[PDB]
């Protein structure tokens, strides 16, 4: 996790993709003054493991494309460091059933 | 959080004049609007661009252009949608069509 | 599964072993497994149909020269098959008139004779059906036999089938 | 009389309240397409005319026009016109050499009826003969006819009551019309009350 | 099973708020057969309240949102609904509510 | 068929023959089919073939 | 001679030729007047342009004109392409003569029936071997 | 035609407004026998839905109106829908419902075993 | 009388699928048309009295099905064929749900 | 040519046959539309084997007709002709265009152009036949013919035969 | 009579596969080659062979059979023809896609400009969906102006690897109307790229190449985007209308096809007899324009093809798009049979689920009832009654599908009905009918009622059902729809019935309530001052249809037997109903008589108002339909309306100018 | 527009809310699986009041 100050030069940004499995994440300091997860609108995001994702797809008889999506530029997705194909269980308050657990796959 | 804010705005519009709508309808609207990872508008360039079947998409707007881009891309319409079965005049798999009725031979001999 | 047109195909020809996509050598039965295509000669088909008809007659009850055979199969068809049996009656009289072998022993002998030849199921029943007398006659009546069976083996098969042929 | 309906007096209707005349004029011209393709105002016969309408032609005169005063009913021919065809064809089975013409007659409207008020024969600018037939009928008010005050208070007749069923004052006066109170306060039509 | 519990936890909160031991014995004064009748009827009315599969809830939602619109400082009403359904980068009265 | 000016092959002629097993009847006109000349002039085409080839003989030799 | 391709509406139960046939247009049926059996249902009672195949023949042509968004360059080339057609020269001159018929009748305030009669008389007398050397104005005048 | 000031909205005519704003798997595969979920592990509701009840009544009444054998003692009833409702009342309808899961799999529920609570 | 689009939507909201099929087919336009199994096009010559079906091009006579579609749907498909688009109608699935 | 095949047929049972013994109506209706029926895909179907156990699937009620559509799977003996195969038979009819030979349940037409030129028609003799210098081809006469072309419609099969090849004709 | 029986299996369309015709497939499926622009013959009375109305294409006359399928009007679907174009032309709806593919592929050897040797190209090929992958490929390759016959190696940029390229410079392609022009890079020379050149280059595109562009090998090749064999739609697509059954006005598509044929013949004659390249280009541009306007007349930057009258030619795209197109005006919605429309009027004496149907509408609309042993006698009586008397019948459909009109059949004698026959009888009482008010915004605006045949010309309906319909009686009209089968009749009454829609899912509250005069009279009836004498009490009690026959003990026994209005309204309320609502200042004693207390279906206190019997949550309607069911709630609607309307009839209520005066 | 965007949304037999493609919109309908017509407004008695009133 590289926490820069103002900007990344594109000559240095192009080599941010590096040799697998090493992953580099760049965060701006102005975007990280306030933790977005503590906001009341942002619900609880929990990254699922591979076996949890497989069980979720099996029990609902789902494919990958049939899940709700979260993009790989979403601020919570960048907060959790989501890679493509990772499913987060989103637990949120519901005014009809108290607790509700949705799922979103990272595209 | 965008979905929650969208629900709050839709609820404010609905209850601005005192009208009350049950939560699940607005929840379904904001869940369809946010199911693709971003705010998908209810427009010709929003839901109508999702690959949900060419005959469904041509029913809303840009009929001939969508049929052209389906012919060029050789799109296979699986006819699971309501509009496809409405066009083809067969019973849509909705409501009473959401199942099949089959005659039971084992209970037929049991009755008498 | 592809929905391609694939409207071009070779014509069904018995000479080039082309019997159509629904008469291939391998057939998927009702149980799902691959099984060899069943082809009957004229004597075997008569026995198969007669056994099926007497089995149907037995199921309904529980719930030789050519002249005396024709009346028996006629009354069997009348008491077993309902309407629209004219094609079946014509088939039964065709199999009765053109019958090289009479009993199931001769038919089974022909089957075990032709099971060691290693030929196609279509052509062995053609060999058992046609009363060929010459190996060249069998080669020109059945064009699939060219470069498939030796002449002396074909002559032996024809003379042994002629020996097993009765009435 | 709820939800803008009104109760009309049937006895008042019987005496002519809101009874109206209705006139409808039918225009027809015989046009000359060419030499032999010309139309003729005539009374067609089933023997020599093809594609005849199933309505009656008996009310027509020799000129193919019904005289004024004759009562007409639904899908009845009021103007009779025929056009020539090509002889010796084969269509619809009922085609013979006698059928030299087809029917181009003008029937009445399928639901309308009435009395022929006036039949007018003349020529157009081109000199072709053309006719105008006026049919006159009563429109007697019934259930569903639309009536309005002079204040935006429209509505249909819900039902008609006779005089002995209507409410009456101590002077024996019964209304010709009963309208609902609930049409007044939301619409704020005070001028209806002041006008009354 | 977790989804089932999350679906019924709010109604179970209501049920525990109503069918508490203090409220049954003191306020409602129910007997044994009355309590059994209450439990059976709550179960039956719950199982009758579940949405039937095959229900076209999308068209139901669309009509249930569109019809109150037909009976309709910051913008509100039909233009605000149009600016919501059309996801527009601009709007007449963008605003914050800072606490 | 001389009436409707339509061709019919020998394969589809047999499916159109009458109950008397004597004539082939038309599908539309119900008229007895007349025989074409596909094969009577075939040798003539071969003759035409011959009458081309010597005529094209200086071309192939060049 | 030629294929029949003719449909006759005959009752298969009354077996009366010719049959008494009523075309119930309101109910969209063709019925036998004797037994009431229907023969053809869903009968056919605007979208194109009127064209009589007796005055100008079986000529079907459409012209090119300015639309809502039209460039001037494309219209002129298409007009010159339509004009430079050799197979409709007889059609072009007979339409020019019909335009002259309408111009002369409209300059006389003659009724429309005179225009139609003169047009069909010119069409019937057109392209005649006995009528080739006469002036066009004489043909015009005699047709009028 | 007519000239009326009685404003009648043209219906299904939103194209006027449209022209106003035009600018802005793992468990089952193919069609094998694994499509049929076995009876011991059926996860659908044991209650007959309103759509299931409506289509069972319609199908049974259509069959009864075409001389199907009636499996209940008629009390003089002649209407096929009432006869079908009588058959459903005491579970004498010999039909099953093939409830289709979204992945193409299905569960077979007999009408006799489904609880008609509605 | 127009059974319009949003009438269809209200009948969808009821879940009355068979009534929706009946309004669009048995009340307005129910057209039977034959299609071959090889190509989904409607170009099948069908002599019902002679019981002979044939699709030229595919040259098949034993792979024909009949379907009941609206006449407006048939007109749509023929207009699409006139616009060089193939609305190939097939009577079986090719991909899993 | 005689084969034994496994065939599946869709049978639409009317609701009037929804009795306790519906299976025997389905089996009886199976025979009446299969025994002796001609299908161009599988040839002339002659007899149904394995009648004691026939795979009957669960029938689906048609959503607008009310009839039940069953997919009955059965094992039956069929007779499917092919081009280029040699079959025996007896002549049932003769004419100037040719003679029809009955092989199995099928009538193969032997055209006049597909015989040796020694054969010629003779309508004077009763019954009319073809006479050659070495043999005659009359009604109810054994003849061996090679099928060179077969046309198969949805419900009919017609074949074209020849006797021009050596070791054919009368036996 | 329906359609003739067909031995083909009856199947439903499960999949619709889109694609483009090959030029081979157009000629393969064609039954005729169209060669003459004329439609009529030289006698103007038969159809010209080889013309636009060739009889092999089908017949649009009731008396003419199709030449190909030998069927009539109602059975023949029409058969396609084909026109062999002299020069290939662009498809008008594919011009932008042709230009994008032209920018993607090479204009010299027909190969993709960028291959897997490029890093940014490999990730473009990895995109799964065809449209996004094609867009990425086009955006990447639009700036590449060279075929790149030699490219740097992927593993290291030190050695050069040669792909199958020519190295030629790809021109910039831009559109000017119906043609594409390419400008090669100056070391710009601009020239028009001919459609035959584009077709030849598209033919050379490999299978792997256009598959990366999103084109299927079997169904839509890019070479099929160029039109060289135009399909000709049958006369069912373009029928010849009649203005007075003597004119032979043709469709606009027939005129466009005639123009296309004239342009094709002109181009063939110009090519065969020799012409300058300007004339050939002009003729092929005219042919391209005619084909384009035949498929799309409204093109931006193009002249519109006009008719003789000056109106624009209705192209196929104009026939498909819009609310009047085939999709929205003919498929998504359509005009239907077995439907009726008239003015609606209110009727307090009808039930909640009843519609008052006019007798003429009842005699017109029919239901086909299948003959059973249970209704042989009633259907025989209805057949004997005939179509001119309600109740009666209009048609008898036999088991063979033949339909006998009951007019023109009484002279033939009586008809013996067999089992399995259908009798199209007039709709009778308690027939489920769909009843609808347009615009019909929600599902409660289209509900199922039961017929009550009435002797007047308006639809009659209950007053409480006007709120879900948004219906007034100032001239409103509502549509009726009659189901024609037992399945639709059954699911109409089990899903769409009016009592089942009492509680709306929109706001989880009732949408039907006591309204207008019944609401005013139910407030006036349940005041404390409202006492009812014995005769009027008995008349009220008899007006309740399910009244059990016991007269309630009066609220006042002495010195005069007087019943309160709450007491008599409680008779309409079913037993076992408990309601409790406290308004402002409402106690167990109600000095203002506000609030509401109902115990065992008996009103204890509270004036009954909009908060009780209106369409409000927690009201009497909601409680009754949740505790007793929808049918009991509909009966409650009827009972309350009857008793309150009787009381307000014999009590009266007015309003006047003096009510506006303070 | 709202109807056309939502015309394929259906509650399936696993109680998931899916479109024509089978994409899950809601894993249970309305987040509670309830028909809207069978819903009434009720008071949650535990959330309100004081702690002393809650204990009493
Ligand atoms: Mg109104
Ligand atoms: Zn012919
Ligand atoms: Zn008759
Ligand atoms: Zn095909
Ligand atoms: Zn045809
Ligand atoms: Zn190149």
């Amino acid at each position: 996790i590289f926490v820069y100050q103002n900007n990344i030069t594109p000559s240095a940004m192009k080599l941010v993709p590096s040799i697998p499995p090493a992953t580099i994440e760049t965060f701006n300091e102005a975007a990280l003054v306030v933790n977005i997860t503590h906001h009341e609108l942002v619900p609880k995001h929990i990254r699922l493991s591979s076996d949890e994702k497989r069980e979720l797809l099996k029990r609902y008889r789902l494919k990958e494309s049939q899940l709700p999506r979260i993009q790989r530029a979403d601020p919570v997705a960048l907060y959790l460091g989501l890679k493509r194909g990772e499913v987060v269980k989103i637990i949120r308050k519901s005014e009809t059933s108290g607790r509700y657990a949705s799922y979103r796959i990272c595209m | 959080a965008g979905r929650a804010a969208l629900y709050k705005e839709v609820y404010n519009v609905i209850a601005s004049d005192g009208s009350y709508v049950n939560y699940r309808h607005m929840a379904l609207l904001v869940d369809v609007m946010t199911t693709q990872g971003g705010l998908t508008s209810v427009t010709r360039h929003g839901f109508n661009r999702s690959n949900t079947g060419a005959l469904m998409r041509c029913s809303f707007e840009e009929t001939v252009e969508i049929l052209f881009e389906a012919g060029a891309s050789a799109e296979l319409d699986d006819c699971r949608g309501v509009s496809e079965n409405v066009i083809l005049g067969q019973m849509a798999p909705i409501g009473t069509g959401a199942f099949d009725v089959m005659i039971d031979e084992e209970s037929l001999v049991k009755y008498m | 599964r592809r929905r391609r047109l694939k409207k071009v195909e070779e014509e069904e020809n018995a000479a080039t072993l082309q019997l159509g996509q629904e008469f291939q050598l391998k057939q998927i039965n009702h149980q799902g497994e691959e099984e060899e295509l069943i082809a009957l000669n004229l004597s075997e088909a008569r026995l198969v149909i007669k056994e099926a008809l007497v089995e149907r007659r037995r199921a309904f009850k529980r719930s030789e020269t050519r002249e005396k055979e024709l009346e028996s199969i006629d009354v069997l068809l009348e008491q077993t098959t309902g309407g629209n049996n004219k094609d079946l009656k014509n088939t039964m009289q065709y199999l009765t008139n053109f019958s090289r072998f009479r009993d199931q022993e001769t038919v089974g002998a022909v089957i075990q004779l032709l099971k060691s030849t290693g030929l196609h199921p279509f052509e062995v029943a053609q060999l058992g059906s046609l009363a060929c007398d010459t190996a060249d006659e069998a080669k020109t009546l059945i064009p699939s036999l060219n470069n498939k069976i030796s002449d002396d083996e074909l002559e032996r098969i024809l003379k042994e089938l002629s020996n097993l042929e009765t009435l | 009389n709820q939800e803008d309906s009104m109760i009309m007096n049937q006895s008042s209707i019987d005496r002519g309240l809101f009874r109206s005349l209705f006139f409808r004029s039918y225009m027809d011209q015989e046009k000359k397409y060419g030499m032999s393709i010309t139309e003729t105002f005539e009374k067609p016969q089933r023997t020599n005319t093809l594609r005849m309408k199933h309505g009656t032609y008996d009310k027509l005169d020799d000129d193919g026009l019904i005289a004024p005063g004759v009562r007409v009913s639904g899908e009845d021919v009021i103007i009779g016109k025929t056009t020539p065809i090509s002889p010796d064809e084969e269509e619809l089975g009922q085609r013979t050499a006698y059928h030299s013409k087809r029917d181009a007659s003008t029937p009445l409207r399928s639901t309308e009826n009435g009395i022929v008020d006036q039949v007018l024969v003349t020529t157009n600018q081109d000199g072709l003969k053309f006719v105008k037939v006026r049919v006159r009928t009563t429109k007697i008010p019934q259930i569903g006819d639309k009536f309005a005050s002079r204040h935006g208070q429209k509505g249909t007749i819900g039902i008609t009551y006779r005089r002995e069923d209507m409410p009456f004052t101590a002077e024996g006066i019964v209304p010709d019309l009963i309208i609902n109170p609930h049409a007044i306060p939301s619409r704020m039509t005070v001028a209806h009350l002041i006008e009354c | 099973q977790n989804a089932q519990r999350d679906a019924v936890t709010l109604f179970c909160c209501l049920l525990r708020s109503r069918l508490a031991t203090r409220r049954v014995l003191q306020e409602y004064r129910l007997t044994k057969q009355a309590f059994d009748w209450v439990l059976s009827n709550i179960e039956a009315q719950f199982l009758r309240s579940v949405v039937h599969p095959g229900e076209m809830v999308g068209v139901l939602a669309a009509q249930s949102i569109g019809e109150p619109a037909t009976q309709m400082k910051v913008t509100s009403g039909v233009p605000r609904l149009k600016e919501i359904l059309n996801v527009a980068k601009n709007m007449k009265t963008p605003s914050l509510t800072v606490y | 068929c001389p009436i409707c000016l339509t061709k019919y092959t020998q394969l589809e002629a047999v499916q159109l023959l009458n109950f008397d097993r004597t004539e082939f009847l038309c599908s539309l006109c119900d008229e007895p089919l007349v025989e074409d000349d596909s094969g009577k002039k075939n040798k003539e085409k071969q003759d035409k073939l011959n009458r081309l080839m010597d005529q094209i003989q200086p071309i192939i030799d060049s | 001679r030629g294929p029949n391709l003719n449909i006759v509406l005959t009752c298969p139960e009354c077996k009366v030729y010719p049959p008494k046939i009523v075309e119930r247009f309101s109910e969209g049926d063709v019925v036998c007047a004797l037994c009431g059996l229907v023969l053809s249902d869903k009968l056919v009672d605007r979208v194109g342009e009127a064209s009589n195949p007796l005055l100008d023949g079986n000529n079907l042509s459409t012209r090119i004109g300015k639309g809502e968004t039209t460039d001037m360059r494309f219209t002129k080339e298409l007009n010159k392409a339509q004009g430079k057609n050799v197979m409709d020269k007889k059609d072009n001159e007979v339409q020019a003569a019909f335009a002259k018929i309408t111009m002369l009748c409209d300059a006389a305030e003659l009724p429309k029936i005179v225009k139609d009669c003169a047009k069909e008389a010119y069409k019937l007398c057109h392209d005649e071997k006995t009528l080739k050397g006469k002036s066009m104005e004489s043909i015009m005048a005699a047709s009028i | 035609n007519e000239n009326f000031e009685d404003f009648d909205v043209e219906h299904f005519s939103d194209e006027e407004t449209y022209e106003e704003k035009p600018q802005f798997e793992q468990i089952r595969r193919k069609t094998l026998k694994e499509k049929a979920i076995p009876k011991d592990q059926r996860a659908t509701t044991p209650y007959m839905t309103k759509y299931e009840r409506a289509r069972i009544l319609g199908t049974r009444a259509l069959q009864i109106s075409m001389n199907a054998p009636v499996f209940v003692d008629l009390e003089g009833e002649t209407d096929p829908l009432r006869i079908a409702m009588k058959e459903l009342a005491e579970k004498k309808i010999p039909l099953v419902i093939r409830r289709y899961l979204p992945d193409g799999s299905f569960e077979d529920w007999s009408v006799e075993e489904l609880i008609v609570d509605l | 009388l127009r059974f319009g689009e949003m009438e269809r939507d209200c009948m969808i909201a009821h879940g009355a699928a068979s009534f929706l099929k009946e309004r669009l087919m048995e009340a307005s336009d129910a057209f039977r048309v034959h299609i071959c199994g090889i190509c989904g096009l409607m170009t099948v010559i069908a002599k019902l009295n002679h019981n002979q079906f044939e699709c030229k091009g595919c040259d098949n006579k034993i792979d024909i099905y009949q379907i009941h579609i609206p006449y407006a749907a048939k007109l749509l498909f023929q207009e699409l064929m006139a616009m060089n688009i193939t609305p190939r109608l097939y009577t079986d699935r090719s991909r899993d749900f | 040519m005689f084969f034994i095949k496994d065939l599946s047929l869709n049978i639409t049972l009317h609701p009037s046959f929804f009795g306790p013994r519906m299976k025997q109506y389905l089996k009886t209706k199976l025979l009446e539309e299969v025994e002796g029926s001609c299908t161009g895909k599988f040839g002339y179907i002659l007899c149904v084997l394995d009648y004691d156990n026939i795979d009957i699937q669960r029938g689906r009620i048609l959503p607008t007709d009310g009839s039940a559509e069953f997919n009955v799977k059965y094992r039956a003996v069929v007779f499917k002709p092919f081009k280029g195969e040699v079959v025996d038979g007896t002549v049932v009819s003769c004419s100037q265009h040719g003679f029809e030979v009955q092989v199995g349940p099928m009538k193969v037409f032997v055209t006049k152009h597909l015989m040796p030129q020694d054969l010629t028609f003779n309508a004077g003799s009763n019954p009319p036949s073809y006479q050659s210098s070495e043999d005659v081809i009359t009604i109810k006469s054994r003849i061996r013919v090679k099928i060179e072309g077969c046309i198969s419609q949805v419900s009919s099969i017609h074949a074209i035969g020849s006797i021009k090849e050596d070791y054919l004709g009368a036996i | 009579v329906g359609q003739q029986y067909s031995s083909a299996p009856l199947r439903t369309v499960k999949e619709v596969q889109f694609g483009l015709f090959s030029p081979e497939e157009v000629r393969a499926i064609s039954v005729a080659k169209i060669r003459f622009p004329e439609t009529m013959d030289e006698t103007q009375t038969r159809a010209k062979i080889g013309g636009l109305n060739d009889p092999r294409l089908g017949s649009i006359d009731r008396n003419l059979k199709c030449q190909t399928c030998q069927e009539g009007m109602n059975e023949c679907p029409g058969h396609f023809g084909h026109i062999d174009l002299a020069k290939p032309v662009f498809h008008v709806g594919f011009i932008a896609k042709i230009k994008k593919v032209c920018e993607c592929v090479c204009m010299h050897c027909g190969k993709l400009l960028l291959d897997e040797h490029n890093e940014l190209m490999r990730q473009a090929l990895a995109i799964k969906d065809s449209k996004k992958r094609f867009a990425a490929i086009w955006t990447l390759c639009k700036t590449k102006m060279v075929c790149e016959t030699d490219v740097p190696s992927e593993d290291d940029p030190t050695q050069l690897v040669s792909r199958g390229g020519c190295g030629n410079t790809q021109p910039t392609i831009r559109k000017d109307g119906l043609k594409l022009v390419g400008s090669w890079k100056k070391d710009p020379e601009l020239r028009v790229l001919s459609t035959e050149e584009i077709l030849n280059i598209f033919k050379h595109i490999s299978v792997k190449d256009f598959t990366s562009l999103g084109f299927n090998e079997v169904f839509s090749r890019p070479e099929w985007m160029i039109l060289t064999c135009l399909p000709v739609p049958p006369p069912p697509v373009r029928p010849s209308i009649s203005f007075n059954e003597s004119q032979r006005g043709e469709d606009d598509l027939t005129f466009k096809l005639a123009d296309i044929l004239k342009a094709n013949i002109s181009l063939e004659t110009l090519e065969h007899n020799g012409a300058p390249h300007h004339a050939i280009e002009e003729a092929e541009s005219l042919l391209q324009f005619h084909v384009a306007t035949y498929m799309d007349n409204d093109i931006a930057g193009q002249p519109q093809a006009l008719q003789k009258s000056g109106r624009p030619v209705k192209s196929i795209r104009a026939r498909l798009k819009g609310k009047e197109g085939r999709i929205r005006g003919n498929l998504m919605g359509k005009r239907v049979d077995f439907s009726a429309r008239t003015v609606i009027s209110g009727d307090p004496n009808l039930e909640l689920d009843q519609v008052g149907v006019p007798k003429s509408i009842a005699k017109t609309l029919t239901y086909p009832e299948v003959v059973t042993p249970y209704n042989i006698d009633r259907l025989t009586q209805l057949v004997r009654n005939g179509p001119n008397e309600h109740p009666g019948a209009k048609y008898v459909i036999r088991d063979s599908g033949d339909r006998i009109d009951l007019r023109y059949s009484k002279r033939a004698g009586d008809i013996q009905l067999q089992y399995g026959w259908k009798v199209e009888r007039h709709i009778m009482d308690n027939d489920p009918v769909l009843f609808n008010r347009q615009p019909s915004l929600h599902k409660m605006s289209m509900m199922a009622h039961r017929v009550k045949v009435i002797p007047y010309s308006t639809f009659r309906l209950n007053l409480s059902v006007t709120s879900p319909y948004n219906a007034d009686f100032d001239g409103d009209e509502m549509n009726l729809h009659v189901p024609q089968s037992e399945e639709t009749r059954a699911e109409l009454s089990q899903l769409c019935a009016v009592p089942l829609q009492i509680v709306s899912p929109q706001s989880n509250k009732p949408c039907m309530g006591i309204v207008q005069d019944t609401l005013c009279g139910i407030r006036k009836l349940t005041l404390r001052d409202t006492f009812i004498e014995l005769d009027q009490v008995l008349n009220m009690l008899y007006w309740v249809p399910d009244w059990d026959g016991v007269i309630p003990t009066p609220a006042i026994i002495k010195p005069k037997p007087l019943w309160s209005g709450k007491q008599i309204l409680s008779v309409a309320i079913p037993n076992g109903i408990h309601l409790q609502r406290f308004d402002e200042g409402t106690t167990l004693l109600s000095p203002k008589d506000n609030g509401m207390l109902i115990i065992d279906g008996q009103i204890i206190f509270g004036v009954v108002e909009k908060k009780t019997v209106g369409s409000s949550n927690g009201g009497l309607i909601h409680v009754v339909t949740r505790e007793k069911g929808p049918q009991v709630c509909a009966k409650l609607f009827g009972n309350i309306q009857k008793v309150v309307n009787f009381w307000l009839l014999h009590n009266g209520f007015s309003t006047g100018i003096g009510d506006t005066i303070a | 527009r709202l109807v056309k965007a939502l015309e394929d949304i259906m509650v399936h037999y696993d109680n998931t809310t899916r479109n024509s493609l089978g994409n899950v919109i809601q894993f249970i309908y309305g987040e509670d699986g309830m028909d809207a017509a069978h819903i009434e407004k009720q008071s949650l008695d535990t959330i309100g009041g004081s702690d002393a009133a809650f204990e009493k």
